[PDB]
């Protein structure tokens, strides 16, 4: 999930865009 | 509690990044 | 509308707290 | 949608839970 | 908004009041 | 209270301090 | 401890939403 | 109080409600 | 200023980036 | 006024996110 | 680190309130 | 920097003021 991927190391804006509809 | 607090910050960032499209938050 | 835009920011924080494990789909009107 | 119901009026956490997955 | 303004006020009071804390009522 | 006083006009850090315990 | 300080700020924002009209009382031991 | 109980492990909204006036 | 440009009509992240150092 | 203050609160948050390592300089109008 | 990113998010929020009209310059090497 | 001085031990509003313009 986003917590397992983005709370262990910082996610770039590109990686965050993975969760957009 | 680290996961919970981090998730609170992640949803705020998804709101801005996703603009008009919105996003899906799931655990 | 900026007021609408900032209100949504507050809504997603609240949905995060209440939805817990269920999560949620945020879409914009 | 959620904006029309909760930005023009105060929505409790009970009312917001109807928008969860 | 008054409700969202209040959300910001509680965050500000948490910072300003330090160990004293505050009491919040609507 | 603080809402009538600080959401109608800006409150300085000192004015907010009035609402601490 | 900063971890406790930042968690506390997350707790007051949640209390604002959960307590609504009742309000709440926050004070640090 | 709420710090030792809700910062070491996740509190339900029902648990947080105990801290309401 | 950023307030004049973004406090009535929505500024995307792309417009906001113009205010970065 | 208060609406501009609330707006600013959200803008600094967004600048923190998009500006990354570069940072940003903020001053009230 | 994630903790540093989270801490900085809170710090910019705190500087926005404390600095008022003066404002601040936020940078993160 | 502010992260080094305030991200482990708490900085009071007074110490944070050192970082204003
Ligand atoms: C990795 C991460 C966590 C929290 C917020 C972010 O923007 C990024
Ligand atoms: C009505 C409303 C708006 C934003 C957040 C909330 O919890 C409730
Ligand atoms: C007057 C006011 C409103 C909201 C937040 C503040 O710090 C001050
Ligand atoms: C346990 C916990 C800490 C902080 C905020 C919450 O909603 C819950
Ligand atoms: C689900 C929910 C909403 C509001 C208050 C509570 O204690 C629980
Ligand atoms: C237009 C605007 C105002 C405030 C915050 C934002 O992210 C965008
Ligand atoms: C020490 C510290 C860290 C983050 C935010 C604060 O208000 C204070
Ligand atoms: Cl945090
Ligand atoms: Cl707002
Ligand atoms: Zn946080
Ligand atoms: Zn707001």
């Amino acid at each position: 999930g986003i917590v397992e991927q983005c709370c262990t190391s910082i996610c770039s804006l590109y990686q965050l865009e993975n969760y957009c509809n | 509690v680290n996961q919970h607090l981090c998730g609170s910050h992640l949803v705020e960032a998804l709101y801005l990044v996703c603009g008009e499209r919105g996003f899906f938050y799931t655990k």
